[PDB]
């Protein structure tokens, strides 16, 4: 379907709310919304964070490359020439 | 030829992230470029005026404007006569054409200033250090006699000359004309020639900051008084069993 | 004046002097020294020092800073 | 918990839209006058003796 | 009387387009950039509109002119400052809407996701005609690089180059003509946006699970209309961050120089957001070869819905997936760090690399990965 009323069947549900103006706008935010943001930051840290580190190391040792490119030789005239 | 030099990062009064310039320095700074700076570096896209709010009262200005003659329009014949000079005026070049400056200055065409704060990579930092440096051709390199070896210059061999040095000019304020103070003093004009708007542009911020942080808790609480009829709603499956 | 150097003594050279008395804006004295020497003597070497001087510079530039603005104004 | 304050703010000029905006015009005009002149203060003070208006003392009228 | 918002027809239009679209209840902040692109494609109409009103596009008067907006014009400057900013913000949040597609698998939509990549292709001639208006020095070479890299089609490239410059050279025509294409072009993109959204509307939003959410739909105007307000203000105070305090750290300097045609700089370089790309062409040895990798590149985006062979919409449930989705992501950061080095031995083989990585990645991997979790759960 493509509009309400006509979108899909359903049958023996039952849904429970309350008015805005009857509840807290900042219920539990720290007994139990801060635990809740830590769950998830563990539970999504090994599969992102070795990717960016691995970056890191290469960022760190070609600009460290480069800069040994540029820097004076001892073979440069070894030969007092 | 090798890497540059890169310059440290100077403390200046302005660099803090609310500070403002220092409008008494900005005075000090343009008095020295009416001297040197004005000798063969140009300055295209600042008036006379601009300085009014900033450091010289308008009848200053006045007065300084028409110190310098103009160039003006046709005459009666056609002739183009000399003004004393007026606030919208900008101010003189050194030279008509970029070909009579190389001419004079050894091939080199010293850049407009009015933004080389902003061009350069390092802000006025490499400015002070390029003033303060010209040190003495390190042993085994050589270089043609008008030109200059400035470790910080990209090329390390610039054809200007060292244009400042203790006792130049006395300012008006008293202070001692050292080289160093004369230095960070045309650095805070440069600045300020490049970025008019800067003591405005953090005005404006702070005002920004404090509303931001006024109006972003309670956009959320907003947010959330609305989203709240769903986020703590409880279903139930019943079937007829 | 009085005096035309002791009137207008740069705070710059006595910071630059004074900061060049540390292990290394020393140590890195000599090895540009002995560099500059190398060169004195070989004849037909085409070496600079400059590589050199940008290391004593670099250190010497980076004390400076924090010491140089509280001696003015 | 002024609940009261509260109720006479609703019952008074809440309840009726027309009222709800009104209030606010008049809160937004103070609002901005108390805000801007806090606020320059502010700036003034983190920056004392730079600002033009802190030196100009010293050449107008001079 | 029933409500007039279902009769008028001008009415019908807004009601179905914003008041009432059904939409997923559990859509999260992703699908929030959507919204913030035109309302940046709005911010950047305006600002620009303003800024027209004093530019003049000629060779010489064009750096004036800017000079004059800055410091003359009243408030010039931060209308500058917002419409270059503005720009960067628009690529961000573009690529975080291209990000979420390919991740939550929003390219299953393939009517809906074709004309995206003509809207990104729009967005990208936009952004390059209009750094050319500046007229500094990297204006200049930038273009005068990104143009003789036509010289290499086969037999019509040099006619088609020429053509282009209105001369033998880059010059005061181009300058003009550029003008009113970066005025024209962004329009278009504005008329592309509502095919975009009409195509989309006939089948509805997409949601994190990857699941239909017909049996959990919420009506869009209190919701979410208060939910992209909320972003809107973030985008917002993200802008003015960066325009009130460092305006200029986003550009590159060097463009505050006027365009010398007999001096080449030592270090020419796209703006941030095209590097990813440069970096893709300087590798490959042959010139010809250089733009045909970044023809085919652009489109293997195109290409992304038939490589498609897992059995799940979306990545949630496939965690090797993810790691490779991180990995091709570290690439692009890469292939952007690269973007804006000088060319030697270290960058180039690692440019080289990212290259090649970049493209097995989309092409074999993660086909090849998606076949062997389908095989892991045993479909
Ligand atoms: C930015 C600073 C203001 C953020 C306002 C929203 C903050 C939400 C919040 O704190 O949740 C309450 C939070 C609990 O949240 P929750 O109820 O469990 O889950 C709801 C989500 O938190 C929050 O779910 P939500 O639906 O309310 O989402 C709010 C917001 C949350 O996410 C963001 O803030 C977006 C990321 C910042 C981008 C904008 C930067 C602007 C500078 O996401 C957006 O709406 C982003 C819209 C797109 C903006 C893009 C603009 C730039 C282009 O309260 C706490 O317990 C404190 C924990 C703090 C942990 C911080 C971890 C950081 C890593
Ligand atoms: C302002 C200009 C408004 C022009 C309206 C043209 C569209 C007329 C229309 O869709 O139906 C009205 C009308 C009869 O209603 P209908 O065809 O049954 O469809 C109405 C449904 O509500 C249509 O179902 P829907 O509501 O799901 O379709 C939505 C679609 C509606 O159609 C469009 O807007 C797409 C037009 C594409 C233009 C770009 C094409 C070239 C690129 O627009 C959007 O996708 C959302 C746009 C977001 C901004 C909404 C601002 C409203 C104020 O169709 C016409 O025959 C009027 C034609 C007007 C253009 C003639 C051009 C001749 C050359
Ligand atoms: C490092 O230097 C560099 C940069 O930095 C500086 C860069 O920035 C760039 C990037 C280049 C930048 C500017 C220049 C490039 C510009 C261009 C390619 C484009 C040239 C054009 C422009 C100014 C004009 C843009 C054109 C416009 C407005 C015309 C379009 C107008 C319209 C209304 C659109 C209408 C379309 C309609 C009706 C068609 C409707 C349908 C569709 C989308 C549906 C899709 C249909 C299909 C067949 C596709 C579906 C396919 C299916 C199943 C098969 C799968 C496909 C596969 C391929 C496998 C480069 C290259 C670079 O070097
Ligand atoms: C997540 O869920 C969501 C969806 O999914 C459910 C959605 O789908 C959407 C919808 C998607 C979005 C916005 C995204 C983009 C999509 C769109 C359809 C819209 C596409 C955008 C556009 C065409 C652009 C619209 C316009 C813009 C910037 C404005 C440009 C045009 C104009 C008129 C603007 C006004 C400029 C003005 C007035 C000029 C300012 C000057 C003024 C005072 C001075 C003006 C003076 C004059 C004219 C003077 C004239 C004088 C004259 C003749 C002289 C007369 C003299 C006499 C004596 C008579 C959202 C938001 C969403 O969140
Ligand atoms: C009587 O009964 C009837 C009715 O009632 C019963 C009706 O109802 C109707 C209903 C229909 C109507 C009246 C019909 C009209 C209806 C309307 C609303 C009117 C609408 C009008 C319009 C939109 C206007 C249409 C025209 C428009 C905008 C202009 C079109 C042209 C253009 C944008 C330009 C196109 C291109 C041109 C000339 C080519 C020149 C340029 C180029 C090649 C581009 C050069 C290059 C660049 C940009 C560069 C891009 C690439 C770059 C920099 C680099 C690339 C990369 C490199 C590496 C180099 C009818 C007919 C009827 O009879
Ligand atoms: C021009 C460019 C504008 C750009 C704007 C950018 C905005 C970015 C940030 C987005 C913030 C989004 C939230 C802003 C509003 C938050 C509150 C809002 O959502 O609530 C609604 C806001 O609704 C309105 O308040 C309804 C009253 C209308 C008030 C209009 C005030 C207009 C003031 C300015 C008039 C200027 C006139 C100029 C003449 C020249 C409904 O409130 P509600 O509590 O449910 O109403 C109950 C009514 N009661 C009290 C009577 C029971
Ligand atoms: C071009 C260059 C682009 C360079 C930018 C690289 C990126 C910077 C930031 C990348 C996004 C960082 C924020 C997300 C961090 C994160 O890992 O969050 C975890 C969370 C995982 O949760 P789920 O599995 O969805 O389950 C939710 C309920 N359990 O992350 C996500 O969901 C991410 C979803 C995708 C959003 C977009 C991610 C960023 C993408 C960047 C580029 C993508 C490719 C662009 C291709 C076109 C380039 C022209
Ligand atoms: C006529 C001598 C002369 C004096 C004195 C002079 N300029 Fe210059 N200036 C030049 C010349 C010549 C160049 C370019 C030399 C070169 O490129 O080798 C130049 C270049 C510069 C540059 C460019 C540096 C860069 O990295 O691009 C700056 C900045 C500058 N001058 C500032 C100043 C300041 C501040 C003063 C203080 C009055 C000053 N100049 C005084 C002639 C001078
Ligand atoms: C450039 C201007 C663009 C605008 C203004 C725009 C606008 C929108 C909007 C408002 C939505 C719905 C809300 C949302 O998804 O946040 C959407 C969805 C979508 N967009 Fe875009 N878009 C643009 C470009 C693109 C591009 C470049 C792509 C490339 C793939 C794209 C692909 C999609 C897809 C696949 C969806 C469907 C999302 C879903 O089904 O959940 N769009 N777009
Ligand atoms: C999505 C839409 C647009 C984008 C992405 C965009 C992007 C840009 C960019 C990146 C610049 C370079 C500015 C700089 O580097 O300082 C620019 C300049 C400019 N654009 Fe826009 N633009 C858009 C829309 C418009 C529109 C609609 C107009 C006029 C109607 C316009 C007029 C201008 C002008 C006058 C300049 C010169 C400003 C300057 O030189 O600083 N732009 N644009």
């Amino acid at each position: 379907g493509r509009e309400f009323g006509n979108l899909t069947r359903m049958r023996h549900v039952i849904s429970y709310s309350l008015s805005p103006f009857e509840q807290r706008a900042y219920p539990h935010v720290f007994t139990k919304g801060i635990p809740n943001v830590l769950r998830r930051i563990r539970e999504s840290f090994f599969r992102v964070v070795p990717q960016f580190v691995v970056f890191y190391l290469i960022y760190t040792w070609g600009t460290e490359e480069f800069e040994r490119s540029k820097r004076k030789n001892p073979a440069a005239y070894e030969n007092d020439k | 030829s090798d890497l540059e030099l890169h310059p440290p990062s100077y403390p200046w009064s302005h660099r803090g992230l609310l500070s403002s310039l220092d409008h008494t320095s900005i005075r000090r700074g343009f008095q020295v470029y009416k001297q040197v700076c004005a000798s063969c570096h140009s300055m295209d896209f600042v008036a006379y005026r601009h300085l009014v709010g900033v450091c010289y009262t308008e009848d200053e200005a006045k007065e300084l404007a028409a110190e310098v003659e103009v160039q003006d329009g046709p005459n009666e014949d056609g002739e183009m006569f000399m003004r004393p000079g007026k606030l919208f005026d900008y101010f003189p070049k050194p030279y008509p054409n970029s070909e009579a400056a190389r001419a004079a200055n050894n091939g080199a065409l010293p850049p407009d200033l009015s933004y080389i704060v902003r061009a350069r990579h390092g802000g006025e930092d490499y400015v002070f250090s390029l003033l303060t440096g010209y040190c003495e051709p390190p042993t085994g390199v050589s270089l043609r006699e008008g030109l200059y070896f400035n470790p910080y210059f990209p090329g390390q061999a610039i054809a200007m000359a060292p244009p400042i040095y203790t006792d130049v000019l006395e300012f008006d304020d008293g202070t001692p004309a050292t080289m160093s103070q004369i230095a960070k003093d045309v650095c805070t004009f440069l600045r300020w020639a490049s970025e008019p708007e800067h003591d405005h542009r953090k005005r404006m911020g702070l005002k920004m900051l404090m509303m931001m942080a006024l109006l972003v808790p309670l956009v959320y609480t907003i947010k959330r008084h609305k989203w709240s009829v769903l986020k703590s709603r409880k279903l139930a499956y019943r079937p007829p069993k | 004046e009085e005096e035309e150097e002791e009137e207008l003594v740069d705070p710059l050279t006595t910071v630059r002097e004074q900061c060049e008395q540390l292990e290394k804006c020393v140590k890195a004295r000599e090895r540009l020294e002995l560099c500059d020497e190398r060169v004195s003597s070989r004849s037909h070497t085409e070496e600079d020092c400059t590589e050199e001087l940008f290391d004593f510079l670099h250190a010497r530039d980076h004390c400076v800073a924090h010491k140089l603005f509280n001696n003015l104004k | 918990a002024a609940a009261t304050l509260t109720s006479k703010l609703y019952s008074l000029l809440f309840r009726r839209t027309s009222t709800f905006a009104l209030t606010i015009i008049v809160g937004v005009m103070f609002f901005e006058r108390a805000f801007d002149q806090g606020a320059d203060a502010i700036y003034d003070h983190i920056n004392e003796g730079k600002l033009w208006k802190h030196i100009k003392h010293k050449y107008e009228n001079k | 009387m029933t409500p007039m918002r279902k009769t008028n027809p001008l009415m019908k239009l807004i009601n179905h387009s914003f008041i009432d679209l059904p939409t997923p209840s559990n859509i999260s902040a992703w699908w929030n950039f959507g919204s913030l692109l035109g309302a940046c494609l709005i911010l950047q109409i305006t600002t620009g509109l303003f800024l027209a009103m004093h530019y003049s596009p000629d060779a010489s008067t064009a750096f004036s002119s800017i000079a004059h907006i800055t410091r003359d014009v009243n408030y010039g400057w931060i209308i500058r400052y917002l419409h270059a900013n503005g720009a960067s913000m628009f690529f961000i949040c573009l690529f975080l809407h291209i990000g979420r597609g390919l991740y939550y698998g929003s390219f299953l939509y393939s009517e809906t996701w074709n004309i995206g990549i003509i809207l990104l292709l729009a967005t990208m001639a936009t952004a390059f005609m209009g750094y050319v208006l500046p007229w500094g020095q990297m204006s200049f070479w930038g273009a005068t690089v990104i143009t003789n890299l036509l010289s290499a089609i086969p037999y019509i490239g040099t006619d088609l180059v020429q053509w282009i410059w209105g001369g033998y050279s880059v010059d005061s025509p181009t300058l003009t003509r550029f003008f009113t294409f970066h005025f024209i072009l962004p329009f278009i993109i504005a008329a592309l946006a509502t095919l975009h959204l009409l195509f989309l509307h006939e089948t509805g939003s997409n949601n994190p699970l990857g699941i239909t959410s017909h049996s959990d739909k919420i009506t869009f105007h209190p919701y979410y209309t208060i939910k992209d307000a909320l972003g809107l203000l973030l985008f917002l105070l993200s802008l003015m961050t960066l325009t009130l305090f460092s305006p200029d750290l986003l550009g590159d300097p060097d463009n505050y120089t006027l365009a010398n045609p007999l001096n080449t700089p030592p270090h020419i370089k796209p703006e941030w957001y095209f590097l990813f790309a440069y970096t893709i062409l300087r590798s490959v040895p042959n010139k010809l070869g250089g733009v045909l990798a970044l023809l085919l590149s652009i489109l293997i985006l195109a290409m992304i819905p038939i490589l498609h062979m897992s059995k799940q919409q979306s990545m949630m449930f496939r965690p090797l997936s993810q790691s490779l989705y991180w990995l091709l992501a570290a690439d692009l950061l890469i292939l952007t760090w690269i973007g804006g080095q000088p060319v030697s031995y270290p960058f180039t083989i690692i440019g080289q690399v990212a290259s090649v990585l970049y493209f097995t990645t989309i092409l074999i991997l993660m086909p090849t990965i998606s076949l062997i979790e389908n095989k892991m759960l045993k479909w």
